[PDB]
């Protein structure tokens, strides 16, 4: 954005790729840093009373 | 004529009587893992490590003191056998503190290394592992009584070959102390000769303690010298 509407149209006259639309200056589509932390959880393990090593 | 046949996995071999389960493994190249033995010092069954399955047999026995009969077949990597070490090893590293760090014989343990080879790994018992106060046995040996698995191999070594006698266990259950009662020094011969019998890092040597590590040394053949033995 932030650009006047003839060389917009100029943008346009030279391709048809419609620049405006994607236009390589990434504003807000980032997702805002220092999220609250997720967990990283175990998988098909962790249980007790099964899991030897004996077996796998 | 005392030739005994056993066999390992199916595989026969002549045994002399009286002598146990684990020389007969040793002579086929098999070994067992083990701790309260030890190839040249007495004989007790009491690390239960060395746990293993005969064919036809429903009571699981102590490798390391049995006296083979004739004509045996011995189970070294069969189901029941993995668990019983499985489940000793669990037992083993439940009082055992956070010390692999810290301890000096980091490179060169047995706890680890059959820990890798033959244990677990998801352990248990969430709370608890409490702690011994620790004493100096001598100025020469650096003494931790927590990482002392209470195997008993020091003790049978100063009653049979030491001769002072003043290293013994007190209490009973969890609550076992190995060492001395009277807080008496120990400065006898052979004193720095418990650092290699110790399987663990617990009592180790007062003047090496913290200059290095096993894993980053090389070592080279010497013989004794202000001896005449060698
Ligand atoms: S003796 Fe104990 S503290 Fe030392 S390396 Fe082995 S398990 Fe760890
Ligand atoms: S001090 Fe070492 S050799 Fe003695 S019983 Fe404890 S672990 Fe075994
Ligand atoms: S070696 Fe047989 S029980 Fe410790």
């Amino acid at each position: 954005a932030s650009a006047t509407r003839l060389i917009q149209g100029l943008r346009n006259w030279a391709s048809g790729r419609d620049l405006q639309a994607k236009l390589q200056l990434r504003y807000q589509e980032i997702s805002k840093r220092t999220q609250p932390p997720p967990k990283l959880p175990v998988g098909p393990s962790h249980r007790l009373s099964n899991n030897y090593y004996c077996a796998r | 004529s005392n030739l005994i046949e056993v066999f390992v996995d199916g595989q026969s071999v002549m045994v002399e009587p009286g002598t146990t389960v684990l020389q007969a493994c040793e002579k086929v190249g098999m070994q067992i893992p083990r701790f309260c033995y030890h190839e040249r010092l007495s004989v007790a069954g009491n690390c239960r490590m060395c746990l293993v399955e005969i064919e036809k047999a429903p009571k699981v026995v102590a490798a390391c003191a049995m006296p083979v009969m004739k004509g045996w077949n011995i189970l070294t990597n069969s189901e029941k056998t993995k668990k019983a070490r499985e489940g000793v090893m669990e037992f083993l590293l439940a009082n055992h503190p956070l010390d692999c760090p810290i301890c000096d014989q980091g490179g060169e343990c047995d706890l680890q290394d059959q820990s890798m080879m033959f244990g677990s790994d998801r352990s248990r018992f969430l709370e608890g592992k409490r702690a011994v106060e620790d004493k100096n046995i001598g100025p020469l040996v650096k003494t931790i009584m927590t990482r002392c698995i209470q195997c008993t191999r020091c003790i049978r070594f100063a009653s049979e070959i030491a001769g002072v006698d003043d290293l013994g266990t007190t209490g009973r259950g969890n609550d076992m102390q190995v060492g001395t009662y009277i807080e008496k020094m120990f400065m006898s011969e052979l004193s720095g000769n418990i650092i290699d019998i110790c399987p663990v890092g617990a009592l180790t040597s007062k003047p090496y303690a913290f200059t290095a590590r096993p894993w980053e040394t090389r070592k080279t053949e010497s013989i004794d010298v202000m001896d005449a033995v060698g």
